[PDB]
């Protein structure tokens, strides 16, 4: 009957939960869900695909990577039950009673945010989002306390695999949950910076790193601070760092784009390909091999699971589109009679490749969130295009019907209905092709009435003079409706979108920073097209009680800090003004009782 | 296991001999090996054990006559700071009333856990129908003897405090201050160090620094350095 | 210091035979350096003072906007140049048509007659197979390809939406 | 500076939170008096 | 002047309440507050942890 306080009270007074919980009563708890609730529908669907079948629902919701193998530890089962039924207070209590608190809070946030998109009732989804925010905040606060206590133990707790959540680490759970507040925590960012700089000191200046990159002999001076075989060790320490690999790949990709533009603009003749074009082919082949390597590593797990994880990333989708278009263009080019088609396909492919440069911007705090802003402004443009199309259809068809151009065919009609009014939004207003007061009047038609000759090549040879004032009035109305009103509607949408992301830019950038550091932590140290050496090395490499003690010690440390955190919260609550006033009222009641008894 | 520095808390066990299970191995006049998984066995989380031999093999309760004296001697001991000693009573049978009386005649502060029943609740409810109460917490008890014992205990309320779940450090400080009595400023250094460690500002400012107690610089230098660090 | 150093360099170049034009250009830029120094006078006024700080920070905003502008200009300009295939191709002309000409479209300078073959005359001004057209612009290339010119027009349509509105208003926000 | 600090302390003493705290403490004293009077 | 040394120590270690106390106990209060603000804002740009 959802009485969290009595649940807390009865357990605290000696009710052995380990003996109490049985599969019968555990199944009976799920029977208490409302008939119209989301969890009831999910359970019925799972059964249609009697045990509760909660594990199937967890697999459907969270996926194989993060879903607990329910049943799990009664506290974990009770927490899962409370989360599925959206019992906020009982879920909080079950979290504070159990272990694995940071990973459990992250997993709870993930589950609640997954189920929040699946509910038809808006305020129920709002409740789930609010509870997910609360659990994320609890995890952030607990990890902050743990990190302030001990950096090494906190780092070990952050990177350990939790059996309760599909052996996912805290960072993977936060990534799935889109918990940007967890990535923005100082301990997480410090650990990520330490991973990013590898064996170099994170305090190394950027200018020193660039100077050492372009002048390798400077590595062995005191310019770079590191935290014969000794020479090789320092060489591999500098060149193996994720930040150095990132810089090398930036240089490599800029050179690849320069070579692509050079070939496209100079060397791409109908004759068979030359040396530079073959070099471009080999470079693209190594890029495809790198994408294959990333796919085979998931970006033990089944091959399809790794491939789905790889395909879930939008940058990998952009890479696949670019490489597929490159392959199509090259195939068309090598075929007789398809040279021009290959040219155009590769021209669009260059645009696809160049916009991929935006991923580099996420290394910078200023440039990072602007990419998200642009991505959302694109959806704003998509929605604005409906109004633009309606107004263009109305105005263009009316103007074309009034002018009655004699050179009428489907491409010309489309050009004068859509293309010509569209350019008026950007200041291209051909008055001499629409206003008969600026044309010469000639008998260039056989129909009755007066006609005029526009000078434009695509304006029609002869237009009607009848009611041309109405054409001019339509132009006047168009310049007000489209150039100002609709454009500024789109701009207001842009401003709203910009403000939404600018409010939380640091969270966005720190999530992006985690993604970038994770991406370049596992990439080969050689940049393309030399990356073929690393791929060949990998191919040859392939083709030819204490742990649980440390786990228990770490979990005990974490639970002790959770207890300190909860005690601090309770002590802060006790000293609030509302609780002081309540206790004052109660003690005045006691004083009244004393006065009554004294007479 | 959760501590990040050096060890500071030690658990000491005082137990009667003959009750220790598998004690046969301990007889070697040296690191002994103890098969505790086989009377009650010793708890492996403790760092030292005192096995008081009552002579009566298997008898329970014979270790009080040494435990109380050890507590008193530690209470009277100096490091040169006095070492405060406190007793915590979770619950008890009729024998815990005798234990509390003996620990009160030889001054030792005591804490009574409220809501845990037994002798703890029996002593707590009279602090803050007397025969009815004694029967309520001791259904089989001898009402007259228990009443006399409870009155003898309540003669000296200054050594008793009630701890309620509705914190620990504040109650400990209050109990330690309540039984001090003297005013030479040497008997309050221990309480001052405890207040510094537990951040009990109001307790120190109210109880410890009053015009009765004649402090001066050398008393407070160490506490000032502790508060600075 | 920058203004005085540039003035000294310009005067030194001017007094040297064969460096008169270099001194002229250096002093022309030096005049700009000297004139922007007038902004320090504005700080005496409560209304004009903080606007200088606002302009100084808006300059950093422009610096960061230039990365997006450069990426989009590279993509669009190289695609358009590859589609049009101008016969008068050399590095300065290619740079002008890849960077300079698309940049002026942001400010309403749209040369339709140099990009749309429906507005050009069709002539056999090339030796390669296919159909070609002659743009009238001096720096537009003598002869461009007619193949898939609808795609050039579509790229222009997309450019006018991405650059003139979206990126400019990102900078404005 | 001493006048400034005294003014700040006097403003803090008269806040509602401190008034409520002192009221609670004086109610505790009244409860002590009532307990001692029986 | 022990108060100045204690204030500097508290400012370097980011002990807010003890720095305030050492400021209110010492002399040269206006210049000390300005110097404390300067030192804290200098050290704020030198720290890796954002909070
Ligand atoms: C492009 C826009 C900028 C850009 O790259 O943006 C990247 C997209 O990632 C790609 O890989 C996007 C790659 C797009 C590539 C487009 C190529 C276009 C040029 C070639 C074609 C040119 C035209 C050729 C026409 C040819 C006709 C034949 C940002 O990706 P992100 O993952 O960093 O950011 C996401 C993203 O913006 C999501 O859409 C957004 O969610 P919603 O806004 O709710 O959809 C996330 O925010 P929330 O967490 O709040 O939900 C963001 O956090
Ligand atoms: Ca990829
Ligand atoms: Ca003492």
């Amino acid at each position: 009957n959802d009485r969290p306080e009595f649940v807390r009270l009865l357990i605290s007074h000696g009710l052995s939960l380990g003996h109490f919980l049985t599969p019968m009563r555990l199944a009976q708890l799920y029977s208490a869900a409302p008939s119209n609730s989301l969890i009831r529908n999910l359970l019925d669907q799972a059964s249609h695909s009697r045990p509760p079948d909660v594990g199937h629902v967890l697999r459907m919701l969270l996926g194989k990577m993060c879903a607990p193998r329910y049943p799990s530890a009664p506290w974990s089962d009770l927490l899962l039950w409370a989360l599925l039924l959206n019992r906020a207070q009982m879920a909080m209590y079950f979290w504070e009673m159990g272990s694995n608190a940071v990973s459990s809070a992250l997993g709870a946030c993930l589950l609640l945010r997954v189920m929040a998109r699946l509910e038809p009732d808006a305020e129920e989804a709002a409740r789930r989002k609010d509870l997910a925010f609360k659990f994320e905040g609890m995890g952030v606060d607990l990890f902050g306390e743990c990190y302030r206590s001990s950096e090494v133990r906190a780092a070990r707790l952050l990177l350990r695999r939790c059996p309760l959540w599909g052996d996912a680490t805290c960072l993977q759970l936060a990534m799935q949950a889109d918990a940007r507040a967890f990535f923005a925590q100082d301990g997480v960012q410090s650990l990520l910076t330490q991973k990013w700089w590898g064996d170099m000191a994170s305090t190394t200046p950027i200018w020193a790193l660039v100077l050492a990159f372009f002048c390798p002999p400077l590595i062995y001076t005191r310019l770079i601070t590191f935290r014969g075989r000794r020479c090789l060790r320092r060489w591999f320490h500098f060149w193996g760092a994720p930040v150095t690999i990132f810089m090398g790949n930036v240089v490599s990709y800029l050179l690849f784009l320069l070579l692509f533009s050079r070939v496209l603009l100079v060397d791409f003749q109908p004759a068979p390909p030359g040396s530079l074009e073959l070099l471009l082919y080999f470079w693209a082949f190594t890029l495809l091999c790198e994408e294959l390597r990333q796919g085979l590593s998931g970006g033990h797990a089944s091959l399809s699971q790794r491939l789905r994880l790889y395909l879930a990333d939008s940058w990998n989708q952009c890479d696949l589109v670019a490489l597929t278009c490159f392959l199509l263009g090259v195939g068309c080019r090598l075929t007789p009679g398809l040279y021009h088609l290959g040219r155009t396909v590769l021209c669009i492919d260059f645009m696809v490749f160049t916009v991929r440069l935006l991923h580099i911007f996420t290394v910078n705090k200023q440039l990072g969130p602007k990419i998200v802003i642009v991505s959302k402004m694109m959806k704003d443009v998509f929605f604005f295009l409906f109004f633009l199309g309606v107004w263009l259809v109305a105005y263009g068809v009316a103007t074309e019907g009034l002018l009655r151009p004699r050179d009428s065919d489907f491409p010309s009609i489309l050009r004068r209905v859509f293309y010509r009014p569209y350019l008026q939004i950007f200041g291209q207003i051909p008055q001499e092709d629409m206003d008969v007061a600026l044309m010469e009047h000639s008998n260039c038609s056989s129909e009755p009435g007066f006609w005029a000759h526009p000078p434009g090549a695509q304006a029609g040879t002869c237009v009607s003079q009848y009611a041309n004032w109405l054409v001019v009035l339509l132009l006047v109305i168009f310049l007000l409706v489209a150039n100002i009103l609709l454009v500024n509607l789109l701009i207001a949408m842009f401003s709203y979108t910009f403000g939404k992301v600018q409010g939380n830019s640091d969270l966005y950038w720190k999530a992006q920073r985690y993604r970038l550091i994770r991406e370049f932590h596992s990439r080969p140290a050689l940049a393309p097209p030399f990356i073929v050496i690393s791929h060949l090395r990998l191919l040859l490499r392939q083709l030819c009680y204490l742990s649980k003690e440390a786990e228990r010690k770490l979990l005990t440390w974490e639970s002790v800090h959770k207890e300190n955190f909860l005690l601090a919260r309770a002590r802060d609550k006790r000293e609030s003004d509302s609780e002081r006033l309540k206790r004052t009222s109660q003690k005045v009641d006691l004083a009244l009782k004393q006065l009554g008894h004294i007479r | 296991m959760a501590s990040t520095g050096g060890t500071k808390v030690v658990a000491m066990g005082v137990a009667p001999w003959g009750v220790v299970r598998n004690r046969d191995t301990l007889i070697n006049p040296f690191p002994a090996r103890y098969r505790w998984r086989g009377q009650f066995p010793l708890d492996y989380n403790y760092s030292a054990f005192f096995l008081v031999d009552d002579g009566t093999h298997g008898c329970l309760g014979g270790e009080n006559r040494f435990r109380l004296r050890l507590e008193s001697y530690i209470s009277q001991q100096k490091t040169g700071i006095d070492i405060p000693v406190l007793l915590l009573l979770i619950d008890g049978d009729e024998k815990m009333l005798t234990r509390i009386e003996n620990a009160t005649q030889a001054q030792l502060p005591c804490l009574l856990v409220a809501g845990s029943g037994g002798a703890a609740d029996c002593l707590a409810e009279t602090l803050e129908e007397a025969r009815d109460r004694i029967r309520r917490f001791f259904p089989k008890g001898d009402l007259e003897v228990l009443q006399a014992q409870v009155e003898r205990i309540m003669t000296r309320k200054e050594l008793l405090t009630v701890y309620s779940s509705e914190e620990f450090e504040t109650i400990v400080l209050k109990a330690l201050v309540k039984a001090c009595g003297s005013s030479e400023a040497s008997a309050y250094l221990d309480e001052l160090r405890l207040a510094v460690a537990w951040n009990r500002v109001d307790i120190a400012q109210s109880e410890l620094f009053r015009g009765d107690i004649q402090w001066r610089s050398f008393h407070l230098e160490a506490s000032l350095m502790d508060a600075l660090l």
